């Protein structure tokens, strides 16, 4: 499906796991942000590129970052 | 409530009506040849060709580029209602060469149960025999057409 | 401590930042050793409509 | 969660009719999700796909063609009565998959139990050019 | 001669804009900066703000005083 | 139940919040960051559903909202008037309508505009106007300016009284929310009230004004010494010998002898000969029983005094069994929504002026307004358009209803919650019926086109070849014309000359003339027909997916004017119900514009002429009946062999419409930037602007920034549609002034 | 005239030329999109956010140049 | 016994290779007698010919061929 990076520049305002309807996205402890959270996508192969966590990050520029390609029966948001 | 869906579940999508619900459309729909279960895929082809290719060579004969020349407005037509069923026939064995490269894993689940195990118009070689009675059905209701128009007590 | 003083003028020269080469005011610095412990606060919002971001040390400078 | 749930065929169904908005040819021959929520009442929901429907006072099942009507239901369950449901998957086959609450906790939270995946430690922008991964099959944000 | 004429401009017309395309393909996907650092490409790339405001105004100007002389007549 | 509740002095009359115009919403009211703060602060300038969640307030603007824009078209109708008092020629089209073009616009010798000043006779030069305003002043009995400049005057103070209740209503007494919700007073104050009232008021002065004045004007009688309406309304004897019945003075009224007043309640049918419009005591009849039948209708709902009907239980009591509930929350969505009422309303509204359009090119109500073929066409285009605006309008606040103020929990099992379950059999059957008119609709088209370029003119369908003979409307004139003799007995003639079988002619030009229908009308009503089935299909999968689809189920979370939810599931553009209202617009624009390109070609080829001795020749050589069955036999014989006049206007008195012609291609023609195109382009162009501006130190301190998605589809909508109005407008003028 | 017809024609060639130089030094980044190229030439948008960006690629710059190129000639 | 006359009708072109090949050359045999033989004696509009017609072209002057 498409490919979902998440960068450094996360401080963790999980906000972007709640803007995708879809459960791509999720929270994980880390250490090089002051909340000790980042955004990491374990079920990229459902994301359909919405985008929505790009409109939900704060940061500049996108922490998250959602890459189209290579479409998929679940990629397409087909429900036939 | 007359309005309600089939089997008492509401997730699927089409639903119970009473152009569906009536007993006449359900027993007509039941008894066409597409719908025939227990029927070879060869002669429901063929009574489908057959009413398809006799309906085919009215508009052809009527409206034809030559329905003012009398005589040769039902030959060429008939001709052209042949070639539009070979067309369809091609279109035919080109889908059966194409849906039915795999192979199917479910039934159709039918009403109360009951299911057969498999039906022989969803595989490759029966539709291969269904557009083969298709496409035969076609000629003979195009050339039953035809003489229809040769032998007449009105118009045609 | 370790980064500019809190409330002065620096000038972000991050790239891909929307304030590249522009002007932003230090609201707090974090002590605790992150990736971009400088947060500032610029006039002038972004695309996204935000007015805040972290850069890291080697992305602040003083502007002349 | 603690012990991962696995759903009850045996769970009763909210009342509504029939609806065009629904499952379609997708859940038989393709993979088809199910949601599961407990109800303390009889409150009236509206559908991702068609209406609105009563759900029963306990476990509810709602079968949905796509996850995203699971989530969408299921945040609408989360805002309106604190639901906090769950969603599964059933494919073709009769596979079962749980999706939705992996570590129990939504992915609001962080459990301290799973692993970053798809990171990069490197800020964005500071990727390579894509001159320098050519003929090579990898994308510069997939190193 | 009108129809040569037509064809040829016609067919001129979509092989440049096929140039500045494949040009724009040049730029982004095979385009090395540190390959060739300070030349003409990459100081062209530097004030690339520039040579796009400038044609926005030569372009303008053209437009609004050519628009404007032509309604008025 | 029903009272008068109103709070007292809510919000202090002050210019505080026009010191900082964003003040509605709390989203503006911090500043102007970027350039789309001043966008969104005309965008949500009226949007009152965001600005505050309470009812009352909504209601109360509204209210004040309404009193504001009557105010405006009170002012703009004493304008009107006083345009008719100043400037025209309106005394000397009195005494000549037939010889004498309408004038009602003067404009200045500043710089070539002399030439604009056109000899529409009478000694007067001008703007030939087009609204008919001359016919509707000959209608209702008026003479001199005087009386044009009173009519404008208490326009004015009207509108000064209106804008003075706004004021009041809102920021001095503003009902509460009980009082707008009395929906039986409102329906029994506007039934019976407004609408009979006025019938009853415009009947009265149509008999005892407007009668005598008509009968003394076609009569050769001159306007000067024409009796003023105040002598015929004091003065038994002057009305008495123009109507006799007069002489009884009401005791037919009272006693049940109505049949003595048949000299001026009349009932006849067709047109005065003399002047090619409606009898005025048909008019004056019409109006009577209008306000007969209104008075009664206003009677019906319970209100105060136990009597009448309680909408609610009608609604609750009609069940029945398909429908599961029936209209079960109907009262209390339109008791609480503004918006659904909104949609209805203007439904209804743009549905009613459409019928407007057809009733008057039809029947023309006015003297000397059917010979006048450019008030007649100017009205029914421009009542075309406005209802169909209307109704692209009523689907769009329909669709708003359904985003925002729809909720589940109060319908469960109603007809709106079924036809929201059974909405992709709805869309489904009216794409194919869609798909079925377009083909057999427009492939006709396409096949005459070819057999034509083919060679083959006995393969058309058209007249001379095989043909599609439109029986029903044919079979429906025939009844109509054959109605008086049978079905209604009591009528001098036929409702409208449309099916009749005279020629009335006024001043040597037709007024109406029978309509013949053939195989090119059939070919144009179905593609009407398809026309409107597809632009209907647009605006109701517009509202009927506007709360959740099964691409992206939370659409109702999104609000109802979102731009996309972004490239995913192949990309969802345009998936919004207003950017189904955005292509409505278009394909009501279509359907409009082929519409009033089938009535100006149909008059010009078929009932507008000149009548001579020897036949009766039209403005066009009945081209519609061998012309109109090709494209290209449309364009050709339609928009070539007219628009000659536009194009050779120049230094002519039609020359602005030209200018006007020009100016609207350009319009339509800078629309399609602002389609085409989207936002990155043009931030990325404005980040280039921002960079040139920055290197000299003129940067703005608000950011430029490129229009929204939303916004640039609005503009791209708007700029295309006002080209493609305006552009018809000045080829339609043009045409109809220059020859009819 | 045909001094002012030749100015529309400069007119065309300018705003064409505009538009192609600046779809294609914004091919790899900008302000509104740093990361372009990696995005691919060819790419429908980035989604609704940060204002919307719609035809922010260097395609959607030759898609609308073509309408400009068409119009000149 | 109604069955079995198209039986062995389809029988001989069940397979899809046997109905491809008789499809196509139906087609190609009708295609090649249509305008070789199928023209000029339904009298098809041409291949007729004209009588004495459209050989002058330009109205504007210059008379071409
Ligand atoms: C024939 C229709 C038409 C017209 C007139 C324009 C005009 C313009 N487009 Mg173009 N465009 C069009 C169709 C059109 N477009 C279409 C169909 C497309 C395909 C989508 C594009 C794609 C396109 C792109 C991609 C770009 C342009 C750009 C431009 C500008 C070029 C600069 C110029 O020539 O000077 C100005 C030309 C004018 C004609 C001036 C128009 C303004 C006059 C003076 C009226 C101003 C208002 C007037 C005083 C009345 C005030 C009241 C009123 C506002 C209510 C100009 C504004 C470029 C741009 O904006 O960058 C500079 C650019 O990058 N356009
Ligand atoms: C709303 C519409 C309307 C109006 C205003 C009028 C008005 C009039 N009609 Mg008409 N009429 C109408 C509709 C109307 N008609 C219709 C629909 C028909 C059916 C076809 C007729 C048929 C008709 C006939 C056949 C005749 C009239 C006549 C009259 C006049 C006599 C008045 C009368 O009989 O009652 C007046 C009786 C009243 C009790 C009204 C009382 C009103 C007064 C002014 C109250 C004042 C109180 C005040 C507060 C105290 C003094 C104030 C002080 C300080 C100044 C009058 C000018 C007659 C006419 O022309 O005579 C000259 C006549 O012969 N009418
Ligand atoms: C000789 C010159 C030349 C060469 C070698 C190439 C070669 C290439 N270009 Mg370039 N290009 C050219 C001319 C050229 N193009 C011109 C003249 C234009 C302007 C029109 C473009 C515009 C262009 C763009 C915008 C892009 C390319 C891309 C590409 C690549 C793949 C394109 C391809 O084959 O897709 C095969 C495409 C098709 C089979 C589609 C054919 C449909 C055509 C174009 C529409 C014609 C209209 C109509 C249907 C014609 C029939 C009419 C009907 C009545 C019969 C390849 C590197 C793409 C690339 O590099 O990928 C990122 C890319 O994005 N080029
Ligand atoms: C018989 C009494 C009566 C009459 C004649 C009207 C008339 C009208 N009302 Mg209605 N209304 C009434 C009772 C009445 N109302 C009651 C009892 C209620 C409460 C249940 C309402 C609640 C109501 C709402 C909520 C709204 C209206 C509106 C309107 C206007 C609709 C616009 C139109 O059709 O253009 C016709 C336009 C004209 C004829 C122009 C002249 C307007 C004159 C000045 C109005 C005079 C009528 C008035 C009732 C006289 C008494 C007022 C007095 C205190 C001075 C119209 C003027 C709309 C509005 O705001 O417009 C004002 C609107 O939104 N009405
Ligand atoms: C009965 C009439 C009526 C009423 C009371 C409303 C009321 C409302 N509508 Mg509706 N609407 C109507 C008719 C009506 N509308 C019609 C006929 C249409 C079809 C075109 C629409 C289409 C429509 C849409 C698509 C939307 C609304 C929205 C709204 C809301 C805010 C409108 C606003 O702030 O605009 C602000 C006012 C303006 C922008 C001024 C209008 C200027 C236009 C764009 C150009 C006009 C040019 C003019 C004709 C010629 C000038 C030429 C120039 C050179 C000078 C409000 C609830 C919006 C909303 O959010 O609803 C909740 C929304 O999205 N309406
Ligand atoms: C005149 C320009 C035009 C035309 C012809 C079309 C055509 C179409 N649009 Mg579109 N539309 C247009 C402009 C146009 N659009 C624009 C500018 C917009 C933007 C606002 C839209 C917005 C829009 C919407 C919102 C919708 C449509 C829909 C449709 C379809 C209507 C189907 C129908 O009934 O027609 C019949 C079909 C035709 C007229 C196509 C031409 C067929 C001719 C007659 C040839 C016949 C077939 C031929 C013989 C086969 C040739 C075979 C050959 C390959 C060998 C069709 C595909 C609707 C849809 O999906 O279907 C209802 C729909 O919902 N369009
Ligand atoms: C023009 C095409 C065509 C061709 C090439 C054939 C050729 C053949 N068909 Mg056939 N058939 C045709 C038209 C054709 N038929 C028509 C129009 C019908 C009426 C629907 C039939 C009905 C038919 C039946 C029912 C049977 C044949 C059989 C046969 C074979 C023996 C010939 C025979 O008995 O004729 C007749 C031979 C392979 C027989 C066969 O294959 O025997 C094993 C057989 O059982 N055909
Ligand atoms: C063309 C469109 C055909 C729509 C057919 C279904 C209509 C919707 C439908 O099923 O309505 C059902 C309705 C009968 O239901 P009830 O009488 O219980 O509903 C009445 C209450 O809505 C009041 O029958 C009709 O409307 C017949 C006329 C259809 C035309
Ligand atoms: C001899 C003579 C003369 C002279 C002439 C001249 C001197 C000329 C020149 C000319 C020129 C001088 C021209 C030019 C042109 C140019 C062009 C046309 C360009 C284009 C470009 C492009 C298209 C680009 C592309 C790209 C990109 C975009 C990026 C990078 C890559 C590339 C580069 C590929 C005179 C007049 C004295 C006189 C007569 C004779
Ligand atoms: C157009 C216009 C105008 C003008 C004029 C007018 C409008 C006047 C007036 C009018 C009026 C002023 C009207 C009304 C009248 C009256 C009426 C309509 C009445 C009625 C009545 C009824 C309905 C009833 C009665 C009765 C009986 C029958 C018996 C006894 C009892 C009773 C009393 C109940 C103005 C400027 C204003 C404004 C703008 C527009
Ligand atoms: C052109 C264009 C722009 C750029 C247009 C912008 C930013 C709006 C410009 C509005 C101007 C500033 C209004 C005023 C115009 C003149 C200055 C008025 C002159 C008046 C005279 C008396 C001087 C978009 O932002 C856009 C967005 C989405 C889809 C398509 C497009 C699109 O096509
Ligand atoms: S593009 Fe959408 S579905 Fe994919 S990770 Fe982002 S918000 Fe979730
Ligand atoms: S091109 Fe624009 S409208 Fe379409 S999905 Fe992208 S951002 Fe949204």
């Amino acid at each position: 499906a498409h490919v979902v990076k998440i960068y450094d520049t996360c401080i963790g305002c999980t906000q972007c796991v709640r803007a995708c309807p879809l459960d791509v996205l999720e929270m994980v402890p880390w250490d090089g942000c002051k909340a000790a959270q980042m955004a990491s996508s374990p079920r990229t192969e459902d994301c359909v590129g919405c985008k929505r966590c790009e409109t939900a990050c704060p940061t500049d520029f996108l922490s998250v970052r959602v890459y189209l390609g290579n479409e998929s029966t679940r990629s397409l948001g087909l429900a036939y | 409530q007359v309005i309600q869906p089939i089997n008492g579940d509401p997730f699927v999508g089409m639903l119970e009506t009473p152009v569906t619900s009536a007993p006449i459309v359900a027993n007509y729909l039941s008894n066409l040849p597409a719908y025939r279960t227990g029927v070879a895929p060869n002669l429901r082809g063929v009574e489908i060709g057959l009413a398809h290719g006799f309906l085919l060579a009215g508009p052809f004969i009527k409206l034809g580029p030559l329905r003012d020349v009398p005589g040769t407005a039902e030959v060429v037509g008939c001709m052209s209602a042949a070639g539009l069923v070979l067309i369809l026939a091609l279109c035919l064995s080109l889908y059966g060469n194409a849906a039915f490269q795999n192979q199917p894993s479910m039934g159709k689940k039918t009403l109360s149960g009951r299911p057969l195990p498999q039906d022989p118009l969803m595989s490759e070689e029966g539709w291969a025999k269904f557009a083969a009675g298709f496409t035969v059905g076609g000629l003979s209701g195009v050339a039953w057409a035809y003489i229809l128009t040769q032998i007449l007590p009105y118009y045609s | 401590e370790i980064g500019p003083k809190r409330g002065s003028l620096v000038k972000v020269l991050r790239p891909e930042s929307y304030w590249y080469n522009q002007v932003g005011k230090v609201v707090s610095v974090d002590q605790s050793g992150i990736r971009y412990p400088v947060v500032v606060r610029f006039e002038n919002q972004n695309y996204a409509g935000v007015s805040t971001n972290n850069y890291a040390l080697d992305e602040v400078t003083d502007p002349p | 969660p603690w012990k991962q749930p696995e759903l009850d065929p045996d769970t009763p169904s909210p009342i509504f009719g029939g609806s065009t908005g629904g499952l379609l040819r997708k859940a038989q021959v393709e993979e088809f999700y199910v949601t599961t929520w407990e109800s303390p009442k009889e409150q009236i929901f509206e559908m991702p796909t068609g209406g609105a429907a009563i759900m029963r006072k306990g476990p509810n099942l709602l079968k949905l063609a796509r996850k995203e009507h699971c989530l969408a239901l299921t945040t609408q369950l989360r805002t309106k009565f604190r639901m906090s449901p769950c969603f599964y998957r059933v494919y073709a086959d009769g596979k079962v998959e749980y999706l939705h609450p992996k570590d129990g906790v939504y992915p609001e939270k962080v459990n301290a139990g799973r692993v970053g995946v798809n990171q990069n430690m490197r800020s964005i922008g500071k990727n390579v050019d894509p001159i320098k991964v050519k003929f090579t099959g990898s994308e510069p944000f997939e190193i | 001669q009108a129809s040569l004429y037509t064809h040829h401009q016609y067919i001129a017309g979509f092989i440049m804009c096929g140039a500045f395309a494949h040009g724009a393909i040049f730029f982004i996907r095979d385009y090395d900066p540190e390959q060739n650092k300070g030349n003409v490409l990459a100081r062209v790339l530097d004030h690339k703000e520039a040579i796009i405001s400038h044609l926005s105004w030569v372009s303008l100007f053209l437009g609004f005083h050519t628009l404007g002389l032509y309604v008025h007549n | 139940k029903v009272k008068i509740a109103v709070d007292r002095n809510p919000v202090e009359t002050n210019f505080e919040k026009w010191a900082k115009p964003g003040h509605f919403s709390r989203a503006l009211a911090k500043g102007p960051n970027t350039t789309t703060w001043i966008w969104n602060l005309h965008a949500d300038a009226h949007d009152f559903d965001n600005h505050t969640s309470d009812l009352e307030e909504i209601s109360r603007k509204v209210f004040s909202a309404h009193f504001g824009q009557l105010g405006i078209i009170l002012i703009w109708l004493s304008g009107m008037y006083f345009h008719g008092a100043r400037f025209s020629n309106y005394e000397g089209w009195l005494s000549d309508p037939t010889h004498i073009k309408p004038s009602a616009q003067v404009v200045w010798p500043i710089v070539g505009q002399e030439i604009l000043n056109g000899d529409v006779g009478g000694g007067f030069q001008g703007i030939q106007i087009t609204s008919g305003f001359f016919q509707l002043w000959r209608a209702s009995g008026i003479t001199s300016e005087l009386q044009l400049y009173s009519t404008a005057i208490g326009g004015l103070v009207l509108a000064a009284a209106c804008f003075f209740a706004g004021w009041f209503h809102y920021h001095k007494a503003a009902p509460k929310l009980e009082w707008f919700q009395n929906v039986e007073s409102m329906l029994n104050h506007h039934l019976a009230g407004l609408l009979g009232l006025g019938s009853l008021a415009w009947a009265g002065h149509q008999i005892h004004v407007s009668l005598p004045v008509n009968k003394l004007l076609d009569a050769g009688v001159d306007p000067k010494e024409i009796p003023l309406p105040h002598e015929f309304l004091l003065n038994q004897s002057i009305i008495a010998d123009l109507y006799p019945s007069f002489s009884k003075g009401l005791a037919p009224f009272f006693t049940l002898n109505w049949a003595e007043y048949s000299d001026f309640l009349t009932f006849k049918g067709g047109l005065n000969p003399v002047t090619g419009g409606l009898w005025l005591s048909d008019t004056a009849h019409h109006h009577l029983a209008i306000a007969v039948l209104f008075l009664v209708a206003g009677h019906q709902y319970r209100t105060n005094w136990g009597i009448g009907h309680s909408i609610k239980d009608i609604l609750e009591s009609h069940k029945g069994p398909f429908t599961g509930n029936g209209h079960a929350g109907l009262y209390e969505i339109l008791t609480t929504s503004w918006h659904a009422q909104l949609a209805i309303n203007l439904a209804l509204f743009g549905s009613l002026s459409i019928i407007v359009a057809h009733h008057m090119y039809a029947m023309p109500p006015y003297p000397y307004l059917a010979t006048d073929y450019g008030t007649q066409l100017s009205l029914f285009t421009h009542h075309m358009w406005i209802g169909g605006f209307c109704v692209v309008g009523a689907g769009a606040h329909a669709a708003i209803f359904m985003v925002r103020d729809y909720d589940p929990t109060n319908n469960y099992n109603n007809l709106l919650d079924r036809v929201i379950r059974h909405r992709d059999a709805i869309i489904s059957h009216l794409n194919w019926v869609s798909i079925f008119l377009g083909f057999h609709s427009f492939g006709l088209y396409i096949h005459n086109d070819t057999m034509s370029a083919l060679g083959r003119p006995q393969d058309m369908f058209s007249d001379t070849a095989i043909q599609l003979q439109p029986v029903f409307a044919q079979w429906i004139q025939n009844t109509h014309f054959t109605a008086p003799q049978l079905t209604a007995p009591n009528a001098l003639a036929a409702t409208s000359l449309t099916w009749g079988g005279d020629v009335v002619a006024v001043g040597g030009k037709v007024a109406m003339m029978p309509i013949a229908l053939g195989t090119s009308d059939f070919l144009v009503h179905h593609i009407h027909a398809f026309t409107i089935h597809v632009t209907v299909l647009i605006l109701l999968k517009g509202v009927l997916f506007a709360r959740s689809s099964r691409l992206i189920p939370d659409k109702a979370n999104l609000g109802f004017r979102f731009p996309c939810d972004g490239p995913g599931r192949g990309g969802t553009c345009q998936v919004s119900a207003w950017d189904h209202v955005f292509l409505g617009l278009f394909w009501m624009y279509n359907s409009l514009s082929i519409v009033i390109f089938h009535f100006s070609w149909k008059m010009q080829s078929d009932v507008w002429g000149t009548v001579t001795d020897s036949g009766v020749s039209h403005i066009t050589g009945g081209n519609f009946a061998q012309s109109a069955n090709t494209i290209n036999g449309w364009l050709r014989d339609f928009l070539w062999a007219q628009s000659s006049q536009v194009i050779q206007s120049y230094g002519s008195a039609l020359s602005a419409y030209g200018l006007m012609f020009l100016g609207a291609h350009f319009v339509w023609a800078f629309s399609l930037m602002f389609l085409f195109s989207g936002r990155g382009y043009w931030q990325e162009l404005i980040e280039s602007i921002v960079w040139a501006h920055n290197k000299l130190r003129v940067a703005p301190s608000i950011q430029p920034r490129a229009l929204s998605i939303t916004q640039g589809r609005a503009v791209g909508v708007a700029h295309y549609l006002l080209g493609g109005i305006a552009t018809t407008w000045s080829f339609f003028l043009a045409r109809i002034i220059a020859v009819g | 005239g045909d001094f002012l017809v030749h100015h529309a024609i400069a007119l065309g060639l300018h705003t064409t030329t505009l538009i192609l130089v600046k779809g294609a030094l914004d091919a790899r980044g900008s302000k509104l999109m740093p990361d372009k190229k990696d995005f691919g030439y060819s790419f429908p948008c980035d989604g609704p956010g940060r204002g919307g960006t719609c035809d922010i690629s260097a395609y959607d710059a030759f898609y609308l140049a073509v309408f400009w190129m068409l119009n000149t000639i | 016994l109604q069955e079995e006359f198209f039986q062995r009708a389809t029988d001989a072109v069940s397979r899809r290779e046997a109905l491809n090949g008789f499809v196509a050359l139906t087609g190609v045999a009708s295609i090649a007698l249509f305008g070789l033989k199928g023209a000029s004696t339904l009298e098809l509009p041409i291949t007729k010919g004209p009588r004495m017609e459209k050989t002058e072209n330009g109205k504007g002057g210059i008379l071409r061929s």
